[PDB]
RNA sequence: GGCCUGCU
RNA sequence: AGUAGAAACAAGGCC
């Protein structure tokens, strides 16, 4: 029992950015309905999301970042972060 | 304080004791206390464990002198006194033998009436705390328990104990000699609590001395001690100081581009001078086979018989004459050297059996052509310093020696088809699996089509010469052997075959190093004319040996019949590699194979018999005067294994060293033809490196030749 | 028609064929003699790569040093080791930059490790050079002759069974007056405070052999005992730094090669858009440890450790320090023929300081000329560089810094890099908007490489567009492919053993058919072939056929008497079973159900005389040195049975006047043994304990006696023998 | 008896008296590793050598009081001559098969139950059942998997007081295993290996192997299950994938 | 002539 | 002579 706690998320308009935090490798996914669950980071990146978002960490206070810049509309779902085993609750983020 | 254990104990427990000190690494002259308490400690342990001993009852019989005989048994027996790995051995040991419960802290004694472990502990303080103390310190123990203290008061669970009280009047009477020793001496101060618990210590890796010396002198230029520089990094930080230097740095210092266009890449140069010789072991293209059509297998049989059974096949013999010298050697002992060989094989064929390896006699003949008694001894330099002639060996790049034509056809004709089979395999497990069956399918495919071909008919014969070279020299050391070549074939009607090309002398072999030369002379029947191509031949001596009548339609023939004779040598390394030419297969078929796979991942099914019967599609697999010529997969199969066996054949640095910088250049190509915008920062030192490893090895320039060609070709 | 292999390129792509251009089925080239001409002309090429530094002469070696830190910076582009201190420093602080926690973390690891290390880690290690004797000796043979050279003179630390324990001893002796050592032709000879300072700082050089890929050959060194340690310590810092960066690929494995080469192209040129450019540098560094001056090491790990505790500073700076003042023996020396009166000669190469060169060529007569200024006792200063990748993974952590120092975030333009570095060799993945901006990265990646000391080789290296490249013969073509001719070498008879050499072929040929996408009808062939030559090999034929060997009776007989021929194993000539199905599953367990309980009974018994095992380390691991790469080590699958034989050793040391080895090797063993069946778990787990052999071994005869008769055979009658036989043992150790 | 006996005749001569007093138990691994023999650099070119040779391979010197020096045509099986720095004796490879031939034969009934690993390989793949091959592109990515089908949930460390308690009940030392699956473990392999006379060595090395985890990184397309990662090279290839399915499913 | 070694 | 190629082999040492 290690437990993950993201912050971020909330109403986005298109074109505009969040900074998501996730306290406690490590990694972002996220879920809408639809499809399924969708790697986004861990430095490294699916290609969908290459350029606008960066993952981040601070070792010093146990928290990993994900800046996202430039959202658009299929950017909507619940972002969760993992790690290596272990993942935390969520928050939404509706672009 | 430690001057009372100086007196008054024995020398056994004070080494005892000491040692125990060593054992948790801390010293005695800080604290010594510790060491009285624990020597005391195990003095009782003694003192209440000896003079106890037990006979084949219970009711221990106790004796102040143990009297000579087999009834010496310890009522206890120690644990402490002991290191720790053997304390534990021994608490395994009790609790696997008397299935008793392992405690988890140190016992001090072992009883046998009431199987257990006693821990004895006399502390200063009384003992009515001390007891349920370590009792709470041990978890749920049934080893009992027994303390005393110096105020003289025994006590126990269970109101047990164990022996004598006499013993016990002992205890306590050495108990207060002690106490009221101390009273003489007086440490009570701090008797009583000394000892608290202290578990400390802190690592030192001091550099100091000549150590550190040289420490202040591994610094950059302008420091001078280890100090002031670690003082200096601690307090560096990254203030822009590479972006200085490259703008101070002068511009020159660069890696600039240079576009790869078609027009670039020149061709490669070949090296000038005398043509290339021939270097291989044995003949490959000028071979000829006397025969017997035995039924027997490649391994089954015996040399000799079968040799001069296949010699005897032919008729037409001649005394043997010169017709091509050696131009650096003895000829007539060539000449010489034939007629005994044949002598020697019938003075075998005369007597009962055949032995299985024989013996040559060591004639100056052969003395010469192995080379024996021609390496200079070993001396000492405080002997020979005066000699002007004595200086380095040899060491200087080899003669230069340009490429002639004889290589290329040989090796045109190394990929030609045969009238033979010349790989009988080996046995698999059944196929149990589909794709089982369709890898043994390709595999009968990849064998039908490159058993009748030259390459595999080369690969045995230099499997087989280098086998019994290697077997003779590691047997017969000291003594001239002679093996015949033989290498046994299927012929289309399916009838065995062996084949006779001619005899090889092996000389002494006492080969210490990997590097150290065997010398041989080989001798091989031929119809190959040697005064078409005699610079092919600069190292062989080649005889007139006899006629042969081969069937034609023009009359018949009545060809020549000459032998080509040399010395030649090998190396331990030379022998086991050339013994392991049968990878050559692999190399070539799995290429072809690799082929089939990469073409059937395109269309979803297997694609091997229709490129192995359609052959519809071809691969470029050489060029003629009127172009480019392509081929079915079976002839790229015998083109690659015929490269295979060359490079086998052909081996040196030369090849290692022109094979990477030329694979580089490769590269550097497809990318032009990809159109990936290739780019070089130095090609011309590229080619220089390619073009240092031709100098004389005809297979390495044949290659190069290629490089050309294949560069010529491309680029458009 | 002419027949022309390489034409096949111009249908068949290079990379998809490049398995024809590796000659791998021909002899490896080997060196004759010595080495030391090589020696010579590696430590006069390294001297003048940096001939503008500043000389000096060590107060405690007397040997002259050239250190070119700081120097002049180059004016070409010729290789230099003038390395500066602030650029690389600065590198290094932009590495932990990007990597916070990197050095702090590692540190915290290597300082367990080095505090909880043993002394028994440097007997696993091949070669090394004792200074005892002067030669190159198994590591735990020099390591005991070191450590009875110091008991014997008074350091006896290493008694504490620690590691850092021996190296405080280690540093101890370097400040000794006279110590003494043994040599036998036993004279006991003394070595003042300068000698065991040049001997305890030498390293030994050797001439590397089966080296396919060029055609001159090359040097390689050995270092000693006393500086093996502080190495061991550098090299699992550098080990547990490089884990933690991904640019990293010396601490890994071929696979991981490739996986994270694809990662890294897929993410240059992925996140590239249209209007950047992207372009692939396949580059090899010349001259790459001959450039590497240990003094910037040194400053590399100074930085690593800071806010540390000083004695961990020290411990992990002495190694630089020892190899910034390192010695290279020359080596075995030089051979002589004279024609005229038919003789040679061998001379010992510590006499080229003081022998005439009339005997040299003229390359030759250049190199000692150029050389004997910097000899000192028979050896050559090599402060300037490193000689043969010693320290690897510095160097790579070096390489990676490089490669990161272009994140776009310090390169403050448009154009950037990434890529992967591992030691001599890297690719550079460069993108930029425009050919000049690609033409200006790699133009700054080239300068500040040469900032660093680190050159790169311009005729080895090739720039294309992304998506083909090569990385130590991995050649990336839009995904990896599969060359084969590397392993082609490995194919063969492994030389263990017969049940070992039949186990690690099935294995290997499954293990290039799981990596290196080997055919299946080319697996057949291949199991097909190594049963030929393995039967050819080891004279273990069918049974059924004629071929007389010697030992081909035996195998008749043993043939005709089995009932289930089918059971036997090829060892004892029997049918061969294996298949594609069958490579993973070990020959006896194969073949068990058919095999007659006698015959079974006979192969698998525990007391067959053949069977030996020594320690766990070495129960089914064999040590296959693979063709163009280091010394590997492979677990192979095989049942312990009477072929399981250990082959004959050299048997040569018997002419030798190091002959008292032998004797000494035999009285060990005998002990370790007698050790063994009273501490049964003596291999399993190596004992540790600060006693002495005989006081464990009587004690335990006595607590075994007494325990084994309070259940067991042992009776009062032997119970008490044996005590007062533990009695006697004792009585005479005391006298 | 025995062992003490040849104790006390070391210490009878003053080497070997002076060896065992003056070595301390933590120096064994030195000592025991103490040789003159240099690991072999191309093993194969010497074994393809060496097997040329009478006698070229080594046996304890026990093997001369168990088979002949002779076989029944005259050809040599042994030698009395001993090995460089050994006491055992250099012998010929016919007395490996003469030992297979007319040798002592004993009950090899426990060896299955032995080597576990390998029998319950050879278990699985027996009651396999194949399936079509279809030819197509794989897609083969690299991803680290576990060997090892058999391991216990357990590391080399974690697994090694295990070993040594089921093998080596008193050298244990300190260490009495506190997770209850151990517990079982130790139970089992106790009880069932309880008069096994193989090899304390090997028994423990096999233990090893088998209950330790183990894990190597490899190109998969599919499978990615540890019964299916050993059959990797038969089922998964460049352009086919066989359909396969071990016994234990 | 007799005997020793073949990675030391 | 031959093998081979930046240095070697074409037996070594011990009596």
């Amino acid at each position: 029992q290690v437990q993950l706690q993201e912050s971020g998320g909330g109403l986005v308009q298109a074109g505009a950015s969040l900074r998501l935090s996730c306290t406690a490798p490590m990694g972002w996914f996220r879920q809408g309905p639809g499809k399924e669950r969708e790697f986004v980071a861990a430095t490294y990146y699916g290609d969908f999301v290459k350029g606008r978002f960066t993952i981040s960490r601070d070792n010093a206070k146990n928290t990993v970042y994900l800046q996202m810049n430039s959202l658009k509309p299929e950017d909507t779902a619940v972002y969760y972060c993992a790690r290596a085993d272990y993942w935390g609750q969520g928050t939404q983020v509706t672009v | 304080m430690e001057d009372f254990v100086r007196q008054c104990f024995n020398p056994m427990i004070v080494e005892l004791a000491e040692k125990a000190m060593k054992e948790y690494g801390e010293d005695l002259k800080i604290e010594t206390n510790k060491f009285a308490a624990i020597c005391t400690h195990l003095e009782v342990c003694f003192m209440y464990s000896d003079f106890h001993f037990i006979n084949e009852r219970g009711e221990s019989i106790i004796v102040e002198s143990g009297d000579p005989n087999a009834l010496l048994k310890h009522r206890f027996e120690i644990i402490e006194g002991r290191d720790r790995t053997m304390a534990w051995t021994v608490v395994n040991s009790i609790c696997n033998t008397t299935g008793a419960e392992k405690p988890k802290f140190l016992p001090d004694l072992y009883d046998y009436k009431e199987n257990r472990f006693i821990e004895i502990g006399v502390t200063r303080r009384e003992v009515h705390i001390y007891y349920l103390e370590k009792a709470n310190k041990i978890k749920s123990e049934k080893t009992h328990i027994h303390i005393f203290s110096f105020t003289g008061e025994e006590m126990a669970t269970k109101a047990d104990y164990t022996l004598d009280e006499e013993s016990r009047a002992r205890i306590k009477t050495r108990l207060f000699t002690i106490r009221q020793e101390m009273a003489s001496r007086g440490l009570w101060d701090s008797f009583r609590q000394s000892e608290r618990g202290e578990e400390t210590i802190e690592e030192r890796f001091e550099i100091t001395g000549t150590m550190r010396r040289l420490a202040d002198q591994s610094l950059p230029p302008n420091f001078s001690s280890l100090e002031n520089f670690r003082a200096y990094v601690d307090g560096f930080e990254p203030n822009g100081y590479i972006e200085g230097k490259l703008s101070q740095m002068s511009k020159e210092v660069n890696a600039r581009i240079e576009p790869f266009l078609k027009t670039t890449p020149r061709p490669l140069r070949l090296p000038d001078g005398p043509p290339c010789s021939q270097r291989s072991k044995f003949l490959l293209m000028d071979a000829l086979k006397l025969s017997i059509e035995d039924p027997s297998h490649e391994g089954e049989g015996i040399p000799l018989y079968d040799a001069i059974k296949c010699m005897r096949t032919f008729f037409g013999w001649k005394e043997p004459n010169v017709v091509k010298p050696h131009e650096k050697g003895i000829n007539p002992n060539y000449l010489l050297a034939w007629k005994q060989v044949l002598a020697e094989l019938q003075d075998i064929e005369n007597e009962e059996k055949i032995p299985k390896t024989k013996n040559m006699k060591k004639t100056s003949q052969l003395k010469w052509a192995l080379g024996e008694n021609m390496a200079p001894e070993k001396v000492d330099f405080d002997d020979c310093k005066d000699v002007s002639d004595l200086k380095q060996y040899d060491s200087d790049e080899p003669e230069l020696r340009s490429l002639a034509s004889w290589i290329q056809s040989e090796f045109n004709k190394a990929c030609e088809l045969t009238d033979s089979s010349w790989i009988e395999l080996d046995e698999i497990g059944e196929d149990v699996a589909p794709i089982e069956h369709i890898a043994s399918m390709r595999r009968n495919y990849f064998t039908a089509e490159v058993s009748h071909c030259r390459a595999t008919e080369y690969i045995m014969k230099g499997v087989y010469i280098n086998t019994a070279l290697l077997n003779a020299s590691c047997a017969a050391m000291d003594d001239f052997q002679l093996i015949p070549m033989i290498s046994k074939c299927r012929t289309k009607e399916g009838r065995r075959k062996t084949n006779l090309y001619g005899f090889i002398i092996k000389g002494r072999s006492h080969l210490r190093n990997d590097t150290d030369v065997v010398n041989f002379v080989s001798m091989e029947f031929s119809l190959t004319d040697p005064r078409l191509e005699p610079h092919k031949w600069e190292k062989y001596c080649v005889l007139e040996i006899g006629d042969m009548l081969l069937r034609s339609a023009i009359g018949q023939v009545s060809r020549p019949m000459f032998l080509y004779v040399r010395t030649n040598g090998t190396s331990k390394i030379k022998m086991k590699w050339g013994m392991e030419m049968r990878r050559c297969l692999l190399q070539s078929l799995q290429q072809i194979e690799s082929m089939i796979e990469a073409e059937s991942s395109v269309k979803e099914k297997d694609m091997t018999k229709e490129f192995f019967e359609n052959k519809s599609e071809t691969w470029p697999i050489g060029e003629s005067p009127k172009g480019v010529e392509e081929g079915s997969i079976g002839k790229v199969c015998r083109t690659l294994l015929a490269k295979s066996v060359f490079n086998s054949l052909y081996a040196s640095p030369q090849l290692e060293g022109f094979s990477a910088e030329s694979r580089k250049l490769l590269l550097i190509v497809q990318a032009l033809r990809d159109n990936l915008e290739p780019g070089t920062f130095d090609l011309g030192g590229l080619y220089e490196a390619i073009e240092e490893c031709l100098i004389n090895d005809p297979w390495v320039l044949l290659n190069a030749s290629w490089f050309n060609s294949f560069l010529t070709h491309a680029l458009r | 028609m002419d027949v022309n292999p390489t034409l096949l390129f111009l249908k068949v792509p290079a990379q998809n064929a490049i398995s024809t251009t590796f000659p791998y089925t021909g002899d490896p080239p080997y060196s004759h003699g010595t080495g030391t001409g090589y020696t010579m002309d590696t430590v006069n090429r390294t001297h003048q790569y940096s001939e503008k530094g500043r000389w000096t002469t060590n107060t405690e070696t007397g040997a002259p040093q050239l250190n070119p830190i700081d120097g002049p910076l180059p004016e070409d582009n010729e290789p230099s080791g003038y390395a500066q201190t602030d650029c690389v420093l600065e590198a290094m602080a932009f590495l932990e930059e990007s990597h916070p926690g990197i050095f702090e973390n590692s540190c915290l690891e290597t300082m367990e490790v080095v505090q909880q290390t043993r002394v028994d880690k440097l007997t696993q290690g091949r070669q090394t050079y004792d200074w005892t004797l002067n030669r190159n000796q198994p590591a735990a043979t020099a390591l005991a002759n070191t450590i009875e050279v110091f008991r014997s003179n008074g350091l006896t630390a290493n008694e504490s069974g620690r590691l850092i324990d021996f190296l405080k001893d280690v540093m101890e002796s370097m400040d000794k007056e006279e110590m003494e050592i043994t040599t036998h032709f036993k004279k006991k000879q003394r070595l003042n405070k300068r000698s065991y300072l040049i001997r305890a700082l030498t390293l030994n050089t050797m001439t590397k052999d089966a080296e396919r890929g060029k055609l001159k050959r090359r040097a390689i060194a050995t270092p000693g005992m006393q500086i093996r340690g502080f190495v061991y310590f550098v090299e699992t810092l550098a080990r547990s730094i490089c884990e933690k960066l991904e640019q990293s690929g010396l601490p890994v494995g071929g696979n991981e090669k490739k996986a994270k080469l694809a990662n890294v192209v897929r993410k240059m040129m992925t996140n590239s858009q249209d209007t950047e450019l992207s372009f692939t540098i396949t580059g090899d560094n010349t001259k790459w440890n001959e450039n590497q001056n240990p003094r910037m090491f040194l400053a590399m790990i100074t930085y690593i450790t800071r806010n540390q505790p000083e004695w961990f500073r020290n411990v992990l700076s002495i190694a630089p320090i020892m190899f910034s003042n390192k010695m290279a023996r020359l080596g075995k020396g030089y051979m002589f023929e004279s024609k005229s009166m038919k003789l040679r000669t061998q001379i010992p190469a510590e006499m080229l300081a003081s022998i005439d060169l009339k005997y040299f060529n003229d390359s030759t007569r250049k190199k000692i000329e150029k050389i004997r200024p910097l000899l000192i006792d028979g050896t050559a200063s090599l402060s300037p560089g490193m000689m043969m990748g010693m320290f690897n993974m510095l160097s790579t952590v070096l390489g990676v810094s490089i490669l990161n120092l272009g994140q776009k975030r310090y390169t403050k333009t448009t154009y950037w890099w990434d890529g992967l570095q591992s030691s001599d060799d890297f690719a550079l993945i460069v993108n930029a908007p425009n050919h000049e901006g690609i033409q200006a990265g790699v133009d700054r990646f080239y300068r500040t490489c040469k900032l660093l000391g680190i050159n790169m080789s311009k005729k080895k290296s090739y720039i294309n567009r992304t998506g083909t490249f090569e990385f130590t013969s991995f050649f990336y073509r839009y995904g990896f492919v599969a060359n084969f001719s590397m392993e082609l070498p490995s194919f063969g008879v492994s030389g263990i053993n017969e049940s070992a050499d039949m186990s690690i072929g099935v294995t290997v040929i499954k293990n290039n058919m799981i990596n290196n996408d080997l055919g299946p009808a080319t697996a057949q062939m291949a199991l097909q072939l190594f049963i030929k030559d393995y039967r050819y090999t080891y004279r273990c034929h069918r049974g059924d056929t004629q071929i007389q060997t010697r030992r081909s009776f035996e195998i008749k007989k043993l043939w005709e008497q089995t009932r289930s021929k089918a059971g036997l194993l090829v060892s004892d000539g029997g049918p061969n079973l294996y298949n594609i199905r069958n490579l993973h599953i070990p020959e006896v367990c194969l073949k068990w159900e058919l095999m007659d309980e006698d015959y079974q009974g006979r192969l698998c018994n525990p007391l067959n005389p053949f069977v030996s095992h020594k320690e766990i380390e070495s129960v089914n691991n064999a040590v296959m040195m693979p063709a163009h790469g280091p010394a590997k080590n492979m677990e192979y699958d095989a049942v312990a049975t009477t072929h399981s034989w250990i082959p004959k050793r050299n048997r040569s040391i018997l002419n030798t006047s190091q002959r008292g080895i032998l004797e000494d090797e035999q009285m060990y063993q005998k002990c370790c043994n007698l050790f063994e069946k009273f501490f049964p778990s003596s291999s399993y787990r190596r004992p540790v304990g600060i006693s002495s052999m005989v006081e464990a071994m009587v004690s335990r005869a006595r607590i075994d006696a007494r325990i084994d008769f309070e259940s067991g055979r042992i009776k009062k009658e032997e119970f008490a023998e044996i005590m007062k036989i533990c009695s006697t043992i004792e009585e005479l150790r005391r006298q | 008896m025995e062992r003490i006996k040849e104790l006390r005749d070391l210490m009878s001569q003053s080497r070997t008296r002076e060896i065992l007093t003056k070595t301390t138990v933590d120096h064994m691994a030195i000592i025991k590793k103490y040789t003159s023999g240099r690991q072999e650099k191309n093993p194969a070119l010497r074994m393809k050598w060496m097997m040329a040779m009478k006698y070229p391979i080594t046996a304890d010197k026990r093997i001369m009081e168990m088979i002949p020096e002779r076989n029944e045509q005259g050809q040599t099986l042994w030698s009395k001559t001993n090995d460089a720095g050994s006491d055992r004796v250099m012998v010929s490879p016919l007395a490996v098969t003469w030992w297979n031939r007319n040798g002592p034969t004993t009950s090899a009934v426990h060896y299955p139950k032995i080597y576990k690993t390998y029998f319950e390989k050879v278990e699985r793949l027996k009651h396999g059942t194949f399936g079509p091959v279809h030819f197509r592109n794989q897609v083969k990515i690299r991803r680290r998997v576990d060997i090892n089908p058999g391991h216990a949930d357990l590391s080399a460390k974690e697994a090694q007081d295990v070993i040594m308690e089921v093998v080596f009940p008193n050298e244990v030392g300190a260490r009495i295993l506190t997770s209850e699956s151990q517990l079982t473990i130790t139970k089992e392999k106790k009880e069932e290996l309880q008069d096994c006379k193989i090899s304390p060595l090997m028994v423990a090395y096999m233990l090893e192997r088998e209950l330790v985890r183990k894990t190597r990184f490899l190109p998969v397309a599919g499978g990615t299950s540890s019964v299916y990662i050993e059959v990797l090279h038969l089922t998964q290839g460049t352009c086919w994938e066989q359909m396969y399915t071990p016994g234990g499913e």
